[PDB]
């Protein structure tokens, strides 16, 4: 889309995540899974019901009673209530369809900016330790585990560690 | 002929205020009222054209 995650340089979605919208897929000697990212997923949740608690709550109440109470006496007056009538139904018509397209622009753009950057959140954690493979993988140049996977995924790696290993193995 | 009549009955409306006197004076073809309607509004509505079925 707008930031290249979605449609992008990762082309597809994985049908076996259900846990949430934005998450990992490991790949090591233990075995391989998908899990999800719960921070993520929620903010983006919490953003989109105030999103559709934004356009729907904002609406005015106002009772109102259509109808024609004009007779053929008064043409003139008929006439009056339609253009009226008429007249807020093009409002209300062309700003809500134009409405509903401008937002789901955004929200698309917007899940695109979280998956992106989820993405650059990892990569800058890692550094040059893995091969950075463009299809949004990243393959180590060290060999990690289920106890080093869960340590990126939580924010807290240990880049110094693998550090000279990963150099070895790089210039290989 | 409306309804075979050639002859009309014109009738008019208004609202009595409370403790307000009405006046009736005729010579003649007066239509007079025997009953009256108390009223009272919150606010106005509209009227509902459908064929059927309150429920
Ligand atoms: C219509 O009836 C009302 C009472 O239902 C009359 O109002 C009262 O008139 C008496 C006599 O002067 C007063 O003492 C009261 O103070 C009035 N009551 C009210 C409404 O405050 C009224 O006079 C009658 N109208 C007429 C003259 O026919």
């Amino acid at each position: 889309g707008l930031f290249g995650a979605i449609a992008g340089f990762i082309e597809g979605g994985w049908q076996g995540m259900v846990d949430g919208w934005y998450g990992y897929h490991h790949s090591n000697d233990q075995g391989s899974g998908y899990a999800a990212d719960k921070e993520s997923t929620q903010k983006a949740f919490d953003g989109i019901t105030n999103k559709v608690n934004s356009v729907i709550e904002k609406m005015n109440t106002q009772f109102e009673a259509v109808g024609k109470e004009f007779s053929n006496l008064e043409r003139r007056l008929e006439n009056l209530n339609k253009k009226m009538e008429d007249g807020f139904l093009d409002v209300w018509t062309y700003n809500a369809e134009l409405l509903v397209l401008m937002e789901n622009e955004r929200t698309l753009d917007f899940h695109d900016s979280n998956v992106k950057n989820l993405y650059d959140k990892v990569r800058m954690q890692l550094r040059d330790n893995v091969k950075e493979l463009g299809n949004g993988c990243f393959e180590f140049y060290h060999k990690c585990d289920d106890e080093c996977m869960n340590s990126v995924k939580n924010g807290t790696y240990d880049y110094p560690k693998y550090e000279e290993e990963s150099k070895l193995n790089r210039n290989e | 002929k409306v309804n075979g009549l050639g002859s009309r009955m014109e009738f008019s409306w208004t609202l009595l205020d409370m403790w307000d006197t009405i006046n009736f004076e005729s010579t003649g073809n007066l239509i007079a009222p025997e009953y009256g309607f108390k009223i009272s509004k919150r606010g106005s509505s509209g009227i509902m054209k459908t064929e059927g079925t309150l429920e």
